[PDB]
RNA sequence: UCUUGUAAUUGGAAUGAGUACAAUGUAAAUACCUUAACGAGGAACAAUUGGAGGGCAAGUCUGGUGCCAGCAGCCGCGGUAAUUCCAGCUCCAAUAGCGUAUAUUAAAGUUGUUGCAGUUAAAAAGCUCGUAGUUGAACUUUGGGCCCGGUU
RNA sequence: ACCCACUCGGCACCUUACGAGAAAUCAAAGUCUUUGGGUUCUGGGGGGAGUAUGGUCGCAAGGCUGAAACUUAAAGAAUUG
């Protein structure tokens, strides 16, 4: 019994029963269509670039607050639009318009540590030099 | 169960362990293949046969007696009926409940009961077909088989 | 209290109470 | 259009990284035999790993087959020519049972520590590096 | 309808087995069901069997003793190649110095160590220990 | 000093009964827990869980403390304890009491061939508490006992060396876990094997024997 | 919210017998800021 | 009476990173192998990358900034949906490497042939008939005897 | 017609756990980590949604088949006051 064929010529059975299971599947519906190459914000890739389009003042709450605040940026090879997440303050005078930013993905969230809405694109370069070695004061952002 | 219903009934007979002659009956084994011959002779089917048989003349079943049932008798004496005595009997209901069913157009139940007759209809005769009892073919229809039944 | 019913998809029932309150698909060759 | 020199890696790190239990023995085995980083523990695991992997496929085949002849008979004599073993332990179930220790006790460093030479396996690794 | 009668056979065993019975009946017979109980009888794992003989099929009586574990069909009768042996006897055996996978081979029917002996193999049949 | 108040308390008192197969053959039961300790020593301890449990009344809020231990020399001898007592020491020692009652014994085996003091089971074997399962399955020579820290000290404090532990159901609790694993190794003793196939003496339960000195005073 | 959730997730550790660790000035805080 | 630790205590040893005659090396060179001579006393020839409520290893740390219709009164104390607002100390892991992103694999028995599940958690067609498809009762030479001959 | 004892086949019941389950409970939901008697359909976190498009039957009502983007860390069984 079981509820499943189970004869010793019965494979091809088995065969086309598991590939209309693996159509109610996810990772493997999400893969076999290439939906990571039409609609995604990425063509697949790990890291974009772009053109920082406009910042805003997203804080947490009202003054007296957390500074998590960040931009919306172009993309340049698709031309779509998401915000993209700029990381640790003190990184936003770094940034203004127009400064060909490297973006990558954001991972996890817990309780803590930014559970921003929607927001999962931290910047990881800035004018094509660095974000976190420019934190550091080991490189200094080239004018234009 | 049935094949076509629910229950599960086991109501049947049980033949004895004794596959050899029974001793009060001491009669004979060539006399009992002459009424078998007479009763086919009169028009009777195998199952009236062995049913007049062991009601009335002590003849247990004529497979343990004679040493053959009774079809390949009837069959060596050359009176075997062309299509054999349970095809001939669902033909003749099926006959019957579509004859009632025509004279009465509402009656769901015998349509239903109808639709079973057939399908029993064509697994039986899908089985003679195969093994050779009927033409490959026989193509039984729903109307000229009346002309075959009676 | 009662259990509520359960379905996957909303009952043709209570679509009717939230509901009174062209083109074909693309395949890129 | 010329071929590939083979490599691998005889490293293997390990599957739960963060265990007290592991961390302190690890850290037990470094201080009593003076090493560089966690990198020589998992080193000699890997081997050790290998040599059991292939013990238990030699032992599920049967007794008295030529191929477990053949390759039980040279691994045996490797493991007693390298001297980690003892002499009169030369059967596959011994070699099921063997410890890091035992394979860390035949090195150089460790040697030319307990043969005098060095009165600490620190000064013993810094005299062999240098020549 | 009963589909194998080898099925229901081993499976009316450790039904009075488990319960604590001491001699079972099963119907129908087969060959191979009283091939399956000779070698189960030889080696031990169950009592003594005797064949009830009507004329349908006949019925067996197996007197049991206790001291069976398990007895199961492998139902398909999959091919079994004899590199592939092994490897049957870890997927349903409790452990692998004791208890056995049964073969039925052309060289007979016939337990996997008896199998290895007699260097032969063929479909798998159940198993017992 | 303990004072015999049953039929094997009397029994192990004079230190008539020595030997531990006796008792676990004909399944002698037991009610104190002085009687494994006037018999059985060196049985390490360690503490598995101490947790608050609260009883709510109409008004009040009744707080209790239960207490999950174990118990088990280095050798094939072990013992699980769950109470629930009034105060937490008290409850460590009741624990403590009943996984002292309730030892159960452990037949080992080798994973392959014998040869050298066994340090494995003999059987696969199963044990549920609540939708959580635990295999054991034998392992080769020094391949170390693969479990969870808790289960790995309780095969430890076992007597068993190498049990490739297959775990399957939701393992965040830790009680069910410990019960399933409990059962496990104790129907692993009760795993029948061929091996028991031979012809055993069946004494008349030696209590009988003893009874002119083990009886009322 | 972070020192309200590390309060509400401490104290459930205790009452299943969960050692947990000890509050002081540390708690709520970024221990190591991002990049 | 012999063993570990500490110290702005001290002493002499060793050696290559480097510099470089030379020679090997090479089609010619560079680099490796060998080597004349030089080359270690700490800010030297200075090791980083991540982390520290539990997962998951390591703080009953320190300091600073901002608000409080809270006590005090100009010293301050405490709180601060400031998701700490910012720095330092100490500790943990890996190590000439360490982190992050995307994809994939194991843990996953969440694709389940081995090996899932369907009363109530998602999930047994309203019911029956029926073709392809899957699956399908038992039985036909068994037993006994004979030798020869191989292996532990 | 009734009673008594049997037997086959039905509809429900009472108790129990030798078993099973997350639990309520169940002679089946038992004979399942000691996992294989035959077979057909269904399911893969919640929303978007029985929504969109196409096909199809339907006079109509409608039914049948039936997604995707996007978004989100959530969405059964008993006891205790």
């Amino acid at each position: 019994g079981k509820g499943k064929p189970r004869g010793l010529n019965s494979a091809r059975k088995l065969r086309v029963h598991r590939r209309n299971n693996r159509w109610a599947e996810n990772n493997y519906k999400k893969r076999l269509l290439g939906t990571a190459f039409k609609s995604s914000p990425f063509g697949g890739s790990s890291h974009a670039k772009g053109i920082v389009l406009e910042k805003l003042g997203i804080e947490s709450k009202q003054p007296n607050s957390a500074i998590r605040k960040c931009v919306r940026v172009q993309l340049i090879k698709n031309g779509k639009k998401v915000t993209a997440f700029v990381p640790n303050d003190g990184c936003l005078n770094f940034v203004d318009e127009n400064d060909e930013v490297l973006l990558a993905g954001f991972g996890r969230k817990g309780k803590a540590k930014g559970d921003i809405p929607g927001v999962r694109f931290k910047v990881v370069k800035v004018s094509g030099v660095s974000l976190l070695a420019l934190w550091k004061e080991k490189k200094e952002k080239p004018r234009s | 169960g049935r094949m076509h219903s629910a229950g599960k009934g086991i109501s049947s007979s049980a033949i004895p362990y004794s596959r050899n002659a029974p001793a009060w009956f001491k009669l004979s084994s060539e006399s009992v293949i002459e009424q078998i011959v007479k009763y086919a002779r009169k028009g009777l089917t195998p199952s009236q046969i062995g049913v007049l048989l062991r009601d009335a003349h002590g003849v247990t079943q004529a497979r343990v007696i004679t040493g053959n049932k009774i079809m390949r008798i009837l069959k060596s004496n050359g009176l075997a009926p062309e299509i054999p005595e349970d095809l001939y009997y669902l033909i003749k209901k099926a006959v019957s409940v579509r004859k009632h069913l025509e004279r009465n157009r509402k009656d769901k139940d015998a349509k239903f009961r109808l639709i079973l007759i057939e399908s029993r209809i064509h697994r039986l005769a899908r089985y003679y077909r195969t093994v050779a009892v009927l033409p490959p073919n026989w193509k039984y229809e729903s109307a000229t088989a009346s002309a075959l039944v009676n | 209290g009662h259990k509520s019913y359960k379905s996957k998809h909303a009952s043709k029932g209570a679509l009717k109470r939230l509901y009174k309150g062209g083109k074909p698909d693309k395949q890129v060759s | 259009p010329r071929a590939p020199r083979t490599y691998s890696k005889t490293y293997s790190t390990p599957k739960r990284p963060y265990e007290s239990s592991r961390l302190d023995a690890e850290l037990k085995l470094a201080g009593e035999f003076g090493l560089k980083n966690k990198k020589e523990i998992y080193r000699i695991s890997f081997q050790l790993s290998k040599i059991r992997r292939a013990a238990r496929d030699l032992l599920t085949r049967d007794e008295k087959d030529p191929k477990r002849l053949f390759e039980g008979n040279a691994l045996i004599r490797r493991l007693v020519r390298v001297g980690v073993l003892s002499e009169d332990k030369k059967k596959l179930d011994y070699v099921l049972a063997l410890k890091v220790e035992d394979f860390l006790e035949r090195r150089l460093q460790t040697q030319v520590y307990k043969l005098g030479l060095a009165k600490s396996v620190h000064h013993a690794r810094v005299l062999i590096t240098q020549r | 309808t009963r589909s194998s009668v080898l099925a229901d056979a081993l499976n009316a065993i450790n039904n009075a087995e488990k319960t604590g019975k001491r001699q079972v009946l099963i119907r129908p017979s087969s060959k191979v069901i009283i091939k399956f109980l000779q070698v189960m009888q030889k080696h031990g794992y169950i009592g003594e069997f005797e064949y009830i003989d009507d004329h349908r099929s006949g019925k067996i009586v197996v007197q049991l003793n206790g001291r069976l574990n398990k007895c199961g069909v492998i139902s398909p009768r999959f091919n079994v190649k004899i590199g592939d042996i092994e490897k049957w006897t870890a997927n349903l055996l409790p452990a692998r110095q004791f208890g056995y996978v049964i073969l039925t081979t052309s060289a007979g029917i016939m337990d996997h160590e008896e199998a290895r002996r007699k260097h032969v193999s063929g479909k798998i049949l159940g198993f017992v220990y | 000093g303990w004072v015999p108040v049953t039929k094997l308390g009397r029994l192990v008192k004079a230190g008539k009964i020595t030997t531990i197969e006796e008792i676990f053959l004909h399944s002698l039961p037991v009610k104190e827990f002085q009687i494994i300790d006037t018999l059985l020593p060196g049985l390490q301890d360690e503490v598995m869980n101490i947790k608050p449990v609260q009883k709510q009344t109409r008004a009040g809020q009744r707080t209790r403390f239960k207490a999950v231990v174990v118990v088990g020399d280095s050798n094939g001898h072990v013992g699980l304890g769950i109470k629930t007592a009034k105060e937490v020491a008290g409850a460590i020692r009741a624990g403590i009491i009943i996984a002292k009652l309730s030892v159960i014994p452990i037949r080992r085996g080798y994973w392959g061939t014998n040869l050298g003091q066994p340090h494995s089971l003999a059987t696969k074997t199963t044990g549920k508490c609540g939708s959580v399962t635990v295999r054991l399955i034998p392992a080769p020579r020094g391949s170390g006992i693969v479990a969870s820290p808790a289960v790995k000290k309780l095969l430890q404090l076992a007597g068993v060396e190498d049990v490739y532990t297959q775990s399957n159901g939701k393992t965040r609790t830790l009680e069910n876990t410990l019960k399933a694993a409990f059962v496990a190794i104790g129907n692993t003793y009760g795993f029948l094997t061929p091996n028991l196939w031979a012809e055993q003496p069946l004494p008349v339960s030696p209590l009988d024997i003893y009874s002119d000195e083990a009886s009322a005073q | 919210s972070a020192k309200s959730f590390i309060l509400r997730k401490k104290e459930l550790m205790k009452r299943r017998g969960r050692k947990v660790a000890k509050d002081s000035k540390f708690t709520g805080r970024k221990r190591r800021h991002r990049f």
